[PDB]
């Protein structure tokens, strides 16, 4: 497929690392007795072990001469062979969270620097006021694209600089 | 042109992490070489002098010559 | 210059709390160079929050 | 217990709680969800 | 007069200054202004000598700290206890010694780590343990869970008995001055009821429970099957059944006729030969003499009543010519200052945790041991780490003293006042003999590297070509050896298997065997020497040059812990006595480093292996391998380095992960051991400018760690990283081999 | 005040004799001796290291560099209130007085002092390095 | 010698003077600051460059520099 | 070169030979130039060029290279 590599449900090194592992976890378990909390847990990790595979295959990953998952980092490509669940929508999912942390605790600190005590609030951590932020949190990116569009996200230059610049 | 695969990527990765790092170190030596704000006149002093002493903090390893030496290690 | 207890504004160069704001405690009105007594709410490396300023590196902002 | 609650609210005690809820929540996550590579 | 004295309800029990953080300083009060506060009030948090001046409040401090010390251990004691009852396999352990491995950590089955959970035998899965505790029950007559299981709530119990005794000595009881300087009534009540009757209660257990049920588990009855031990205190015939002196009572105790007790109070020697381990009628007798002697000692100074000696009397009756007023002052010394208390105290219990290293690993005192390699590997490397660190401490505390508490006018023609005023003579003396010490031990390795090198092995200092054999200690191991026959005629056989004579295996694996000392040997008690004195020279240096030098004549002003005093004169960085400490910390490390890998290497090449002649586990390559560098380098580092770095994919994988995370925070040190906090204030100076930019600058602001904690960070990393890194080299190593 | 005079027959503090003493540079090259006057017999400490006892009267101590003199003089003045004062003396036998050279302890100000190395304008207001290139030597621009 | 330079910044408040182990700084009458004080430096030739005087000066920046130069035996502290 | 490539040993040695020069010689071209900045530089003969306005925007230079540095170090 992309870049000469097999669909894992079509590799055949994909096959024989499930059958390894099957393998190695099957000689561990004909050590015990049955009804055995060892036997027990062991057959639930082959239980897992073959939905892991299961779903892998399922998915559409494509595998190498390895047989190990690739991922595939291009919009485009992504898009076009269904492979944004893997680079895509997860980057996407992690700049909403990501911003949701920087922007609570931006949010945080402008609430912080308006009172008597600012280093006091930062040591001793208002609850009401974290967890009111934290809620609000949820619209940061439209938010946070309204403040830089009325020149409010960015301080001008009365920033700190050195003697040279 | 070696066929190439994701520990390619990886070690690729890693060698901007090196590079950008030592670039990072020496042009901030570059840069703060006139001088920083804990030190404003560290063109007084030269290129390589050792220290402006405990105060203000403590100043070690302040001078460009001494960026250069922490640089030569990520290089 | 300023009175007591005005902003301003810091611009020499080299001080630690340049194009900051600080808090004007007196100007002093004799022949001394450097008569404006200005507070700072952080203090710089050396843990100070006090500098002497000039007319012509404070600007009431 | 207005003073335990500033202990409470101060900064070490509070970065135990929130990376408690933080981590047993991808614990909680990871065992339900077993071995999560894409979506 | 002796007598209890108490202050009552001194500081009030309240949540207010948990509320207020660094109240107890006057500096750390004000607040954070900058982050270098939240470093300062971690620590100096401890540091009660820098709160208050009043030695009163001082002592009632450390004190209920202490407390709070004991609690801590209390629980954790609890803690191995109840791991050891419910998670554990110790019952099929103790119906199978030499085939179950000792296992009482189970992992979770999620995120994979489900495969640490290995087939550890007695149906049961789990991480195996190194700590010996299982051979400390079965040493103990513990034969079931439940009995386990009630020492955990037992030492929780206690655990809060300990923290109320904090509470309360501190906040509704706390003592006075002259009750914490009572230090003759503290030695005899810490000699007589702390160790003897200790020992005394000890013996008591072992007489009564330990005997008795090891007794018959080496006879081989079942556990379960065993009488329980209440039984044994409550039908005294089954006792005379095993040992017959039971049956007349105490009635020889009291009549003098000792010998009658000759069942269970032995002089044997040697080790159980079916167990491995030595014989507890040997132990008994040791706890019971141990326990008489304590108690002759503990009534030795004079408190309320006439007999009994002096402290101060005996330290001023030894004066002679060339130490002029010999030891007056001392006794004010240490009733006055906590830190030479410590010194003191630091040194000894370090010296006496490396003897506890060397004693148990020589002469195995529980059941099952000797044979459990990775357990006795564990034991000899944790309990020597422990005791150097102690050892540096020591010295540490001991700088504090000379720079906080020493005041001279009261202290002036004095033996410490003279070794001041030689101390030119003592750290020159001491530096020759290091650099000595140095060439010849270590030239004799780079001797040896050059000469195998150049195809020249005639010319080596080995075995074969010039020998340089360890003829005293030699000697002295003949002699011990020889002793039972001449200089002990009671004993029925040397105190130790390693003097020589047989050998005693136990399930097929060689117990201990008799230790052979050669060139190699002789090279590296020669190395452990040099390394030693070297950490010597920093560490009393530092106290030596606390106060002052040539170079810094009023360091004493500047305090124990300062960066420096500036660039000039030169340059003085790490002047100060904290950076001699910091210094010794690195050469303590590489000293134990070397002795650890002494005793691996010798232990798994002459001692240990399996019994067929005996096969051992390195074959006995130390001899004529641990001679060069390049024979450390390959036979012991890369050899045994297999284990753990194939360690993947089964129940040690862990130990290859921690291999790999040691070896990274040990090079994460060296950024901090190699930089200099010049550099990063002002990078951190361009990060809060972007900051800055977008309205996200802190309130506290950012600054650069001290030149001391960059120094304290850098050698913390450096020793949590070379020691967790020899950790997992070890303990893959020995299990997989073992 | 006049410059006063070095004596060398003042009896010295008791002090049993350090390892950390005078070297081959009092014979060589220089050494320093320094003079007070005590009220009372008492105890102080050494700056090479150790104790001794100060007479009652004129003491005598003499030191290898200077800060060894200006410890000692940093501790009887600030522990003892007393007013010490160190010379310097040559092997030729040539007695240099100083501290206070001025007899006025220099932490408070006398008239009649004549600055010395006063630049009478800011740091900021320093010439930059490549305006003191090519002089006879290595130049910082403050030396301008 | 080391240079030391006085800037005109100074407040004569004598922390540089009572900051140096070597007795090289001095205060002199002055009319530029409130306190009619300077500091002056007339015996640079023992000094050793410590930096306890720029430690203990309170203006920002500096009204006491030290530029360490070429070495002597008075300015490398030895005793020897 | 002719029956290059054959012998690997050759090949590894002038690879790294060159490679570690090549550091050595990079880090030397960032040392002389903060070299220099402190004893070259004119600023009055620089006002307003190229090499004047990279010491005034020195603080956004150095930001990016440590958020690259960090970014590609923490992935
Ligand atoms: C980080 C840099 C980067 C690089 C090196 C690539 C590389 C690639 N892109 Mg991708 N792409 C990227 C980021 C990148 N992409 C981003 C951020 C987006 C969202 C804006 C896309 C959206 C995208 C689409 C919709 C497509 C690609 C495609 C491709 C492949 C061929 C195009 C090419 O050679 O242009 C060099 C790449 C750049 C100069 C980077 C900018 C990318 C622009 C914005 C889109 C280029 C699309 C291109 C015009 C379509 C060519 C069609 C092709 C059949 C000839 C190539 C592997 C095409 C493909 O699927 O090939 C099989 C394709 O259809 N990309
Ligand atoms: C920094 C690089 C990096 C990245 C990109 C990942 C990524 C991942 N790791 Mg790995 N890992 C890392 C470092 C990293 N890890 C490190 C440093 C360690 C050692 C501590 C590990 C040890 C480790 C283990 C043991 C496991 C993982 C697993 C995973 C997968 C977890 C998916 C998940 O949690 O469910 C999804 C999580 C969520 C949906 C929570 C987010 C909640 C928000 C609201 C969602 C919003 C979406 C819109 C994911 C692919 C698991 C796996 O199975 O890998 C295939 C797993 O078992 N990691
Ligand atoms: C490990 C053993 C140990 C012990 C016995 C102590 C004991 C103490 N600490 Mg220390 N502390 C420790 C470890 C320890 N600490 C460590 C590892 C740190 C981080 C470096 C600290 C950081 C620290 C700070 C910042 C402070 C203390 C303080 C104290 C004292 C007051 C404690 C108290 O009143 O609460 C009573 C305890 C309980 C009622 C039970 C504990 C329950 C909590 C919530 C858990 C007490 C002597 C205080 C002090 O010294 O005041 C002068 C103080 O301000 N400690
Ligand atoms: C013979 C009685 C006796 C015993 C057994 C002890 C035992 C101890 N004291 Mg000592 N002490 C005593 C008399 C005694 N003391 C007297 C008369 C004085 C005044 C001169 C002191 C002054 C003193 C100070 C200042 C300190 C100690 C400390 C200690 C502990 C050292 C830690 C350790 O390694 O123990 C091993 C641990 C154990 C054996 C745990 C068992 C402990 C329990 C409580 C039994 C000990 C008996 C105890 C004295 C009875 C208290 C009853 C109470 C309800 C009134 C140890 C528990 C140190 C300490 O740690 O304080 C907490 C400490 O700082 N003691
Ligand atoms: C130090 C710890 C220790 C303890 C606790 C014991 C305890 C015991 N040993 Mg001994 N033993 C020890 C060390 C110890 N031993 C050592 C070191 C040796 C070697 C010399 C021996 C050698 C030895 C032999 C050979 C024998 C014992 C025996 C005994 C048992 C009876 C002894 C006796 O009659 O005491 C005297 C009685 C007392 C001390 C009475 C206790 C006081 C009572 C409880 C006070 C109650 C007062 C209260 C107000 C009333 C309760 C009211 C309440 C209900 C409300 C007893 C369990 C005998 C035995 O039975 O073997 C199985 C026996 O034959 N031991
Ligand atoms: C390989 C690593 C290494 C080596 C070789 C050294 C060597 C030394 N350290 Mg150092 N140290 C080290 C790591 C090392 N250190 C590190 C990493 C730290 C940071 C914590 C320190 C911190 C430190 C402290 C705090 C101290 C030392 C001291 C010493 C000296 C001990 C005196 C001695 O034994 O002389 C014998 C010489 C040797 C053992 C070196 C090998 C000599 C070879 C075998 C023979 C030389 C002949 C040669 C081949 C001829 C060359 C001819 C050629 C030029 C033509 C010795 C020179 C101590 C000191 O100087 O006091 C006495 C001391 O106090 N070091
Ligand atoms: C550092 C410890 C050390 C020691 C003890 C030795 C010892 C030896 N080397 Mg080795 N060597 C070393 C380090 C050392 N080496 C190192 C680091 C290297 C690498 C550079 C070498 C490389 C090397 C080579 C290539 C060779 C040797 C050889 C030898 C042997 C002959 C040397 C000789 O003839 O010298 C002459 C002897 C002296 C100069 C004696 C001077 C020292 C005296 C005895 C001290 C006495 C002090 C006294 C007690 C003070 C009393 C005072 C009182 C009177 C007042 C000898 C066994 C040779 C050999 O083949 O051996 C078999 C040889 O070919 N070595
Ligand atoms: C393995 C050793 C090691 C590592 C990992 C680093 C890492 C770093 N160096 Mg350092 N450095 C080192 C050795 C190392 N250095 C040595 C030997 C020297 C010679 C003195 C230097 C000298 C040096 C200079 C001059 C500079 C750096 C900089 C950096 C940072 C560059 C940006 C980056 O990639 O960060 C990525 C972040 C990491 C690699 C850290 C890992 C983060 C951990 C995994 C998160 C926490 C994990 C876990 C929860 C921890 C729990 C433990 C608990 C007790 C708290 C980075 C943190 C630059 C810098 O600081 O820029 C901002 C910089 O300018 N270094
Ligand atoms: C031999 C040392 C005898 C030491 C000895 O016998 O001293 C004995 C001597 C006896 O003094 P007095 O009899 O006057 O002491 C009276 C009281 O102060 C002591 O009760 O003590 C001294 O004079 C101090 C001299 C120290 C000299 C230091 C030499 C250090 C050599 C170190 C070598 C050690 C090698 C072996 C280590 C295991
Ligand atoms: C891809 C390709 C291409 C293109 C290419 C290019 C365009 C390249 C470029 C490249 C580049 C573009 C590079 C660059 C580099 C740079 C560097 C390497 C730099 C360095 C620098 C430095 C070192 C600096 C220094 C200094 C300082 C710091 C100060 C001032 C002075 C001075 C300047 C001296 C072609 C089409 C042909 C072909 C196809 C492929
Ligand atoms: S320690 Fe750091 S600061 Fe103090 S002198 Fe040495 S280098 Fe300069
Ligand atoms: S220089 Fe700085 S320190 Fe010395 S006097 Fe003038 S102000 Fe006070
Ligand atoms: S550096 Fe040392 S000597 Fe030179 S002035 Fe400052 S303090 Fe006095």
């Amino acid at each position: 497929d992309i870049a000469g590599l097999t669909p894992c449900s079509e590799s055949k090194a994909y096959a024989k690392l499930e059958k390894k592992e099957l393998k190695t976890l099957e000689k561990r378990l004909k050590q015990y007795e049955a009804d055995s909390a060892p036997a027990v847990a062991l057959k639930a990790t082959m239980e897992r072990t073959k939905a892991r595979f299961a779903n892998y295959a399922k998915a559409g990953l494509l595998c190498g001469n390895d047989g190990l998952p690739h991922l595939i980092a291009d919009p485009g490509l992504a898009l076009k062979y269904g492979h944004a669940g893997e680079v895509f929508i997860p980057t996407f999912g992690f700049l909403y969270v990501a911003g949701y942390i920087g922007y609570v605790g931006r949010q945080y600190l402008i609430a912080v620097k308006g009172e008597a005590k600012p280093t006091d609030k930062e040591i001793i951590i208002d609850v009401p006021l974290a967890t009111k932020l934290a809620w609000q949190g949820a619209g940061w990116p439209l938010a946070a694209v309204q403040e830089l569009q009325r020149g409010t996200l960015l301080e001008k230059e009365e920033n700190i600089t050195v003697s040279p610049r | 042109f070696l066929t190439i695969g994701p520990g390619d990527f990886l070690v690729h990765h890693a060698i901007a992490l090196g590079l950008h790092t030592t670039t990072l170190i020496l042009v901030k030596g570059a840069l703060d070489a006139r001088g920083s704000k804990l030190m404003p006149d560290k063109k007084d002093f030269g290129y390589s002098f050792p220290c402006d002493g405990p105060g203000r903090g403590g100043t070690c390893d302040i001078s460009a010559y001494d960026a250069f030496y922490l640089a030569v290690f990520w290089m | 210059g300023p009175k007591r207890g005005s902003l301003v504004k810091i611009l020499r160069p080299e001080s630690y709390w340049f194009n900051q704001v600080g808090k004007v405690v007196s100007v002093d009105q004799s022949g001394v160079r450097y008569p404006v007594v200005v507070r700072f709410e952080n203090q710089n490396y050396a843990g100070v929050t006090t500098n002497n300023y000039a007319l012509d590196e404070v600007v009431a902002a | 217990m207005k003073d335990f609650t500033t202990y409470l609210s101060t900064a070490p005690v509070i970065a135990t709680i929130w990376f408690t809820f933080t981590a047993g929540l991808l614990i909680e996550i990871n065992r339900y969800f077993p071995d999560p590579l894409v979506f | 007069k002796v007598k209890i004295a108490v202050d009552r309800n001194p500081v009030e029990t309240s949540f207010e200054k948990w509320a207020k953080p660094g109240h107890f300083s006057r500096t750390l009060s004000k607040g954070p202004n900058t982050t270098t506060w939240i470093w300062n009030l971690h620590a100096d948090a401890h540091d009660f000598d820098s709160h208050t001046s009043d030695l009163e409040e001082i002592s009632r401090k450390v004190f209920s700290a202490h407390f709070g010390q004991l609690g801590i251990i209390f629980i954790w004691l609890s803690g191995m206890y109840f791991h050891g009852a419910r998670f554990s396999n110790y019952e099929a352990w103790l119906s199978d010694p030499t085939h179950i491995k000792p296992s009482a950590q189970v992992v979770w089955p999620i995120v994979g780590q489900e495969i640490l959970n290995g087939d550890v035998g007695g149906g049961f899965q789990g991480i195996q343990i190194t700590s010996g505790f299982f051979q400390l029950w079965r040493a103990s007559g513990i034969t079931s869970e439940l009995q386990l299981y009630t020492t955990a709530i037992g030492g929780l119990v206690m655990a809060a008995a300990m923290f109320f005794a904090g509470w309360f000595h501190y906040h509704k009881a706390a003592p006075k001055l002259e009750w914490f300087q009572n230090v003759e009534s503290m030695l005899n009540h810490h000699l007589g009821g702390l160790l003897g009757l200790g020992s005394l209660a000890w013996a008591g257990h072992q007489i009564h429970v330990s005997l008795p049920v090891n007794k018959l588990l080496d006879a081989g009855v079942d556990p379960k099957e065993i009488p329980l031990p209440h039984d044994l205190l409550l039908n005294r015939a089954i006792m005379a059944d095993l040992y017959p002196s039971f049956a007349k009572g105490i009635a020889p105790f009291f009549t003098l006729n000792w010998s009658e007790y000759s069942d269970f109070l032995t002089f044997k020697g040697g080790l159980n030969p079916v167990t491995g381990g030595l014989w507890l009628s040997d132990t008994a007798h040791h706890h019971v003499a141990i326990a008489v002697l304590f108690l002759v000692a503990g009534h030795m100074y004079r408190t309320n009543w006439g007999i009994g000696h002096s402290m101060k009397e005996i330290l001023e009756a030894h004066r002679g010519p060339f130490t002029g007023e010999g030891h007056v002052g001392l006794y004010e010394i240490l009733t006055t200052s906590w830190h030479a208390q410590l010194a003191i105290n630091l040194a000894l219990f370090g010296s006496l945790s490396i003897i506890v290293a060397h004693h148990m690993y020589a002469m195995p005192p529980y059941p099952y041991l000797a044979t459990d390699y990775g357990t006795q590997l564990s034991l000899f490397t944790h309990h020597t780490w422990i005791g150097g660190f102690c050892i540096v401490g020591a010295g540490a505390h001991a700088a504090i003293f000379m720079v906080r508490d020493y005041d001279p006018t009261n202290n002036y023609n004095n033996l410490l006042d003279r070794v001041i005023r030689h101390r030119d003579a003592i750290i020159s003396h001491l530096n020759w003999v290091c650099i000595f010490l140095g060439f010849h031990s270590f030239g004799l390795y780079i001797h040896n590297d050059t000469m195998s090198a150049l195809g020249r092995p005639q010319d080596m200092f080995s075995d074969t070509a010039i020998q340089l054999q360890p003829v005293f200690a030699q000697w002295i191991q003949n002699t011990h050896f020889l002793a039972p026959q001449l200089t002990a005629p009671n004993a029925l056989a040397a105190t130790s298997l390693t003097w020589g004579g047989d050998l005693v295996a136990v399930g097929g694996k060689v117990a201990m065997m008799p230790i052979s000392l050669g060139t190699s040997d002789f090279m590296v008690h020669h190395i452990h020497a040099f390394t030693i004195h070297v950490t010597v020279l920093i560490l009393l240096k530092g106290v030596l040059f606390a106060r002052s030098s040539r170079l810094i004549p009023d360091k004493a002003n500047l305090g124990f812990r300062f960066p420096c005093d500036g660039p000039g004169r030169g340059g003085t960085c790490q002047v100060s006595a904290w950076d001699h400490v910091f210094l010794g910390l690195f050469w303590m490390y590489n000293s134990l480093s070397i002795v650890i890998f002494h005793f691996s290497w010798k232990m798994q090449s002459d001692v240990w292996g399996t019994v067929t002649g005996v096969s051992h586990i390195t074959g006995g390559n130390f001899a004529q391998s641990a001679n060069t560098i390049n024979g450390w380098l390959r036979d012991f580092l890369w050899a045994q380095s297999s284990q753990v770095i194939q360690s993947y994919g089964s129940a040690l994988s862990a130990y290859g992960l921690i291999f790999l995370g040691a070896h990274f925070v040990w090079a994460f040190s060296l950024m901090f051991l190699f930089s200099g906090r010049g550099y990063w204030q002002e990078l951190i100076e361009s990060i809060v400018w972007a900051h800055n930019k977008l309205k996200v600058a802190p309130a506290i602001q950012p600054r650069a760690l001290s030149i001391t904690q960059g120094r304290a960070v850098g050698v913390a990393h450096y020793l949590l990283g070379g020691i967790a890194t020899t950790w997992s080299f070890f303990l893959a190593r020995i299990i997989s081999v073992g | 005040w006049t410059v006063p005079t070095l004596n060398p027959d003042t009896p010295s503090p008791i002090f049993g004799g350090s390892t950390g003493g005078l070297l081959r540079k009092a014979q060589t090259e220089e050494f320093y001796v320094i003079t007070w006057e005590a009220k009372k017999e008492q105890i102080f400490e050494m700056p090479t290291g150790g104790a001794a006892i100060m007479r009652q009267g004129p003491n005598l101590l003499k030191f290898g560099k200077k800060e060894q003199c200006l410890a000692l003089t940093t501790q009887l003045r600030n522990k003892f209130k007393l007013t010490p004062c160190f010379y310097r003396v040559f092997p030729d036998g040539k007695v240099q007085y100083l501290h206070p050279a001025d007899g006025v302890y220099p932490e408070k100000v006398n008239a009649g002092r004549v600055g010395a190395n006063q630049n009478m304008r800011r740091i900021g207001q320093n010439v930059n390095p490549i305006k003191v290139k090519f002089s006879g030597r290595m130049m910082s621009p403050a030396e301008i | 010698a080391h240079i030391v330079k006085i800037y005109d910044t100074c407040i004569g408040c004598t922390q540089c003077v009572r900051a140096c182990p070597l007795d090289v700084l001095e205060m002199v009458p002055w009319d530029g600051c409130k306190a009619s004080q300077m500091a002056s430096a007339p015996r640079t030739e023992d000094c050793v460059g410590c930096k306890r005087c720029e430690t203990a000066c309170p203006t920002d920046f500096l009204s006491v520099r030290v530029y360490l130069g070429s070495e002597s035996t008075r300015s490398m502290g030895l005793s020897y | 070169y002719a029956f290059q490539a054959i012998d690997f040993t050759t090949q590894a040695a002038l690879y790294t030979h060159h490679q570690y020069i090549a550091g050595f010689i990079m880090c030397g071209a960032f040392a002389h130039g903060a070299i220099f900045f402190i004893r070259d530089y004119d600023p009055e003969q620089n006002k307003g060029n190229v090499l004047a306005r990279m010491l005034d925007h020195k603080e956004a230079l150095i930001s990016h290279l440590s958020w690259v540095s960090l970014f590609l170090g923490f992935h």
